[PDB]
């Protein structure tokens, strides 16, 4: 664990009131997640009621828990998207990955994850892969892209 | 001063000022249900069990957050308090697993609590 | 020569960065002295990556532009002159017909200025009505020109802005807040993403003028993380502000200070509602509060506060320079201004549309967005996204207003336009819509933390085809309760998609209940399939895409389909070229 | 009228009105109330004694219902109110009457206290 | 009476404190346990985990009430309206009863805090 450099996150937030939430977006950005000897640390040195921390890193529905792999997939999961049938292309990303939503692949290269919306709604359905959107998709083209990568 | 009368549920009530209207109907023997209230701390609004009518007001109020003033008419028991307590408290039984009497109870006759002078 | 490109988010789901670069690389080589400016997205997020180009006075867009397309732009056109005519949709003398009815104010700078230069909105008469504001009016003229301006509130909500914002500004309080609820939390609706990525400019010169006429000298603005370019613009913005005084400590030799922070929210839907959002911004977990007491009696640590939306930020400058006299012809009566709406869906030109009220819904939905995607059939319009409502094909004749949508059930929200046909299942529409609100509730109060699950669960088994008698009166029992009861504003209106569909659909859902079958046939299991003998031979193409075997036959010869067997996936009839497989 | 041969309401609500309307000698047949009336402070007004005739409370029933009364409510509440309408359809409005009635429809609490002496 | 078709969620609690005992299954979610350990007591030794249906009252860290900050001073006991939160059995061999109360105060501190003793 990088605890030694997560030490300059909390020596520069500290004295700002209602900075939990900052500090723990910045230690998600940093180890990709926020383990519980990081949480910890934040408990410690910041006092902050560590009970408090737990309840509101659960809460805000993105923070995550669990490590993730080196090439993120976020479905768009909004109404354009469903609309148009993302259905299936999850179906067809369950199917070829072998692997469900929140869930991490066994040679730890792809994370599936469901979030609201990504807004290019034009180019229904859209997936986000580290960043780069793919947009007006098929699940062949989806086969394709995951293959390509790989 | 000039003694805060509120009138609840057809009756008229003295009461002070500050005072909520769970705390001022309890004083006065008139009971309002409520599950997520201490008087000692703060309002939450979580079961909203301790919904008046209050007139002037479009919708149901909760009496552990509003304090009394003068001259407010509350209702207690019309149909939509009544509607309202029982679909939250249908809601709380869909989620509750429990025993509220033994078995060895239950299957008396007489329903003696065997639990108890066992 | 002038080249705008306009990318942004929805770039970044084009080619994006390869025009960009392409053109960069090849005006290095060229070496010619041609002015590259990065834009916003008109408003037009199909045909992108939009590309506008500069001969004299004539401005030409020919985009779906790629890598080789750059390349031989600039080869045939940049250098050579010559426009290809083959992707010309767009010119000056035929600019865009959907532009043609579009009143632009919102995105007045959207896809013209360079949000990253404070010059280019200069250039298009900005921050002009700041100095309006600061040098020739008082704060009490600010309000009454608001006021003759007609403006009430943006977001939802409804009440009026001088009951609500003069009331801050008369609130005691040496401190006072300004918050811009920044947060887009409605799926499909994007208008504020689309602001802050193409001018925040504009929002950063509202959110000045609101707080020197309010009285307030530090505001915040509430941003998901998840909206990074947009951050890294308005934190450029910012810094540009500070750097020619137009932000910060005396602003234009006037006494007034106006300093920014920027905080990053942690992107929880329920994060507005002007008492989660204070929450989220005091440390803690967003959770709605009682009301009364109102934020303006105590908001931020227990000081008052006023929060708007950047639809009415944005709002307010444009109305300081002219003046509210001239925006109270446009638009019905009891509300004015102009609305922002992204159409999405089944239509065919969709994206970003600014309109004013009182337009008939058949003239957004066939006049501006084209009509539906593969001309099919006009079913509904859903309006304000999980929160709000839906339109059936009856009502297309209801305008745009706060009054006439409040009257059909819907709610206006944020202002999001989705378009389906007669190819959706609107049962399934409401499952989708309520396990948005379920997956997106603080678990508080008792009736959204419970009841919003049990009609999900209602609604899961009517679309799979094990729903019972009496199942819409459940529904009905519980969706007036949940409305009544809840103590947050996401409860009071989670079941407005199944109220507005259970009685401008209601003929569908006995469809789903009694006769168990799907009338859109797009509802999996409550599916069945044949094969007609008489329109197909046997070319095994069916057979073939179906990789469990569950269909059987020779060649030259109609096959049969085992019921048994197939899971009634699809693919039995999306391939079929003769259309002969029926479903029922 | 009412089913019950008795008052509405109770003393203890006399310090809650914005109005009260006296009919007959409350003050010197039951002076404690005018006690209690007068330490309460709201205002009093007295029906006025040029007004003993039944056809002058009339006249104040019309100019009640001209100036706007629900209909419909007290049409659902009520028997006989369609031919107390139409027994009033030729009945003129005075000065005085008007301003009662303007007083009493105007306040939002009030109270008609009435001495059966 | 319960339904079969819609999901109460059944814990599989190990909490084997030697004077608290929590039931998951029992809460109706007021907060009164959490409002009282953080407002009044100041510990803060248990918290609100999740969202909606998942929201569940657990110790720091979903750690055991013995490794966390904990003063057993049972207020949380005290406010609870079910039987979510109770203390343990002083007698032999606890029961539910109705119990005769006597008015006393407390004989270990100078405080002096009055007690009813059941
Ligand atoms: N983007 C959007 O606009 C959006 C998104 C989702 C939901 N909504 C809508 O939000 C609405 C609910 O709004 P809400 O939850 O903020 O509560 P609300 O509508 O009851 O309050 C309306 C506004 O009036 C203010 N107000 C009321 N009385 C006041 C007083 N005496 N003094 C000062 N201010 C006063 C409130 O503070 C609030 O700003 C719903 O209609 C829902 O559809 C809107
Ligand atoms: C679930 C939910 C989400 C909301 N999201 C927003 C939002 O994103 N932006 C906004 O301005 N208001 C939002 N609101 C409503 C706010 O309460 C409202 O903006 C605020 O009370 C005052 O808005 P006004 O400036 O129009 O009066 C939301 C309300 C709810 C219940
Ligand atoms: S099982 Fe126990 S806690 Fe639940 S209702 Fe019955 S007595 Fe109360
Ligand atoms: S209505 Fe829903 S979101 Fe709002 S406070 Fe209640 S549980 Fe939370
Ligand atoms: S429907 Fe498909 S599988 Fe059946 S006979 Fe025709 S081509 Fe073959
Ligand atoms: S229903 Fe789909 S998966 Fe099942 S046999 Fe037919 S084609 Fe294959
Ligand atoms: S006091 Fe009891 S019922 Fe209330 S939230 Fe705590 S454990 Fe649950
Ligand atoms: S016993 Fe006291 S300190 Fe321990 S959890 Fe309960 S209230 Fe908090
Ligand atoms: S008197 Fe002392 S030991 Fe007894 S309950 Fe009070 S503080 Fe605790
Ligand atoms: S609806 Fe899919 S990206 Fe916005
Ligand atoms: S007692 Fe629970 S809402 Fe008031
Ligand atoms: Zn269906």
């Amino acid at each position: 664990i990088d605890l030694t450099l997560l030490e300059p996150v909390f020596k520069e937030y500290a004295g700002k009131a209602g900075s939990i939430i900052g500090i723990l977006q910045k230690t998600q950005e940093i180890y990709g997640y926020l383990p519980l000897a990081a949480l910890q640390a934040i408990a410690d040195n910041t006092d902050n009621k560590r009970a408090k921390i737990y309840g509101i890193a659960t809460f805000y529905s993105q923070f995550r828990l669990n490590p993730v792999g080196k090439y993120v997939i976020l479905q768009c999961q909004g109404t354009a998207c469903h609309v148009l049938g993302s259905k299936a292309i999850g179906s067809a990303i369950c199917d070829e990955l072998g692997i469900t939503p929140g869930q991490t692949t066994a040679d730890g290269l792809f994370t599936l994850e469901d979030v609201a919306c990504l807004g290019c709604c034009s180019l229904a359905p859209v997936i986000m892969i580290n960043g780069e959107a793919y947009g007006k998709l098929t699940p062949t083209s989806v086969r394709k892209i995951l293959q390509d990568i790989a | 001063m000039s003694k805060i009368s509120i009138n609840i549920n057809g009756r008229e009530l003295v009461v002070s000022a500050g005072q909520t209207i769970l705390q001022a109907a309890a004083e006065h023997g008139i009971e309002i249900p409520h599950l997520c209230h201490d008087e000692r701390i703060q309002p939450y609004g979580a079961c909203g069990l301790c919904v008046v009518e209050v007139e002037g007001s479009p919708k149901l109020v909760r009496s552990c957050a509003t304090s009394v003033q003068n001259g407010q008419v509350i209702r207690t028991d019309t149909s939509r308090t009544v509607v309202a307590r029982k679909t939250a408290l249908q809601l709380l039984a869909s989620d509750h697993r429990g025993d509220c009497r033994p078995p060895c109870m239950l299957a008396c006759p007489a329903q003696t609590d065997c639990q108890g002078y066992v | 020569m002038k080249v705008r490109v306009g990318l942004g988010s929805c770039g970044i789901a084009a080619g994006g960065r390869k025009v960009m670069d392409r053109l960069a690389q090849e005006i290095k080589n060229h070496g010619k002295e041609i002015e590259l400016l990065p834009t916003g997205c008109i408003g037009m997020c199909f045909y992108e990556p939009i590309v506008d180009v500069f001969d004299g006075d004539k401005v030409y867009s020919y985009a779906n532009v790629t890598a080789d397309m750059a390349t031989e732009i600039f080869n045939s056109h940049i250098i050579g002159g010559q426009p290809l005519t083959q992707y010309i949709v767009s010119t000056t003398e035929k600019p865009y017909t959907i532009l043609a009815k579009q009143v632009r104010i919102a995105l007045r700078n959207c896809g013209v200025i360079d949000p990253e230069n404070v010059d280019e909105y200069k250039a298009n008469d900005g921050y002009k009505a700041l100095s309006k504001a600061l040098k020739e009016m008082t704060p009490e003229e600010v309000i009454e020109e608001i006021k003759v301006a007609g403006l009430r509130g943006r977001g939802g909500a409804g009440f009026p802005t001088w009951f609500k914002w003069n009331a801050a500004r008369q609130s005691k309080g040496e401190i006072k807040y300004v918050v811009c609820n920044a947060d887009e939390g409605d799926p499909g609706a994007f208008m504020d993403r689309s602001v802050l990525e193409g001018d925040p400019h504009a929002l950063l010169e509202g959110m000045a003028i609101c707080g020197y006429a309010i009285g307030a000298n530090e505001g915040h603005i509430y941003c998901r993380a998840e909206y990074p370019l947009a951050i890294k613009r308005l934190e450029i913005a910012i810094a540009d502000a500070k750097q020619r005084n137009l932000l910060g400590k005396n602003i234009m030799g006037t006494n007034f200070s106006f300093d920014m922070k920027i905080k990053k929210g942690a992107g929880a839907f329920v994060c507005g509602e002007e008492t989660a959002l204070i929450a989220s911004l005091e440390g803690e977990r967003g959770m709605p509060r009682l009301k009364p007491p109102f934020p303006a009696q105590s908001g931020f640590w227990g000081k008052p506060t006023n929060i708007n939306n950047v639809e009415t930020f944005a709002n307010v400058p444009w109305i300081m320079y002219n003046g509210g006299s001239a925006y109270a012809a446009y638009g019905t009566e009891k509300s004015k201004g102009t609305k922002v709406f992204a159409l999405a869906g089944k239509i065919k030109n969709g994206g970003l549309v600014e309109v004013p009220m009182g337009m008939s819904l058949r003239e957004v939905i066939y006049d501006i967005g084209g009509g539906i995607l593969n001309d099919r059939e006009f079913k509904a319009v859903q309006m304000g996204g999980p929160s709000g409502g839906c339109i059936p094909k009856q009502l297309l004749d209801t305008p745009v207003d706060y009054d006439s949508i409040n009257k059909t059930g819907a709610i206006m929200g944020s202002g999001g336009m989705i378009v389906m046909d007669e190819t959706t299942c609107m049962v399934d529409m409401a499952r989708f819509f309520l396990d948005f609100t379920v997956k997106e509730s603080c678990g508080k109060c008792i009736y959204c933390r419970i009841g919003t699950k049990r009609m999900l669960e209602i609604l899961e088994r009517i679309t799979t085809g094990e729903g019972r008698e009496g199942d819409i009166e459940e529904l009905e029992e519980l969706s007036i309760s949940i409305k009544d009861g809840s103590l947050c504003g996401l409860g009071q209106t989670a079941p407005n998609p199944v109220l507005t569909t259970i009685r401008y659909f209601r003929d569908e859902y006995e469809a789903h209940i009694r006769d168990k079958k799907c009338p859109a046939k797009s509802c999996k299991p409550l599916l069945t399939y044949t094969i007609n003998q008489d329109n197909c031979k046997g070319c095994t193409l069916c057979a073939q895409k179906c990789p469990v075997q569950a269909i059987t036959g020779e060649k030259k010869k109609p096959h049969v389909i085992d019921q048994a067997l197939c899971t009634k996936c699809g693919n039995c009839a999306s391939v079929c070229r003769l259309d002969a497989v029926c479903i029922e | 009228v009412l089913g019950y041969d008795a008052s509405t309401n109770s003393f203890a609500e006399l310090d809650n009105s914005d109005f009260v309307l006296t009919l007959g000698k409350v003050k010197e047949n039951h002076p404690v109330l005018d006690f209690k009336i007068r330490l309460s402070g709201v205002c009093s007004v007295a029906w006025p004694q040029s007004l003993a005739n039944t056809a002058d409370m009339k006249v104040f029933l019309k100019a009640l219902l001209n100036l706007g009364v629900d209909e419909n409510k007290v049409a659902e509440k009520t028997e006989g109110f369609a031919e107390l309408k139409a027994s009033l359809a030729d009945v003129k409005v005075s000065e005085e009457i008007q301003a009662l009635a303007q007083k009493y429809a105007k306040a939002a609490k009030p109270l008609i206290v009435i001495d059966e002496d | 009476e319960k339904d079969s078709q819609v999901e109460c969620h059944k814990t599989t609690e190990f909490d084997n404190h030697p004077f608290i005992e929590r039931n998951p299954d029992k809460c109706v979610l007021c907060g009164l346990c959490v409002r009282v350990c953080d407002e009044v007591v100041g510990a803060t030794a248990i918290g609100l985990v999740g969202r909606g249906f998942d929201s569940v009252i657990m110790p720091e860290f979903k750690l055991p009430l013995s490794e966390t900050a904990c003063i057993s001073c049972g207020q949380c006991v005290d406010v609870c309206p079910t039987g979510a939160c109770m203390e343990k059995q002083v007698s032999y061999k606890q029961i539910p009863a109705n119990m005769d109360s006597m008015a006393s105060v407390c004989g270990y501190c100078g405080v002096g805090c009055n007690v009813n003793i059941e």
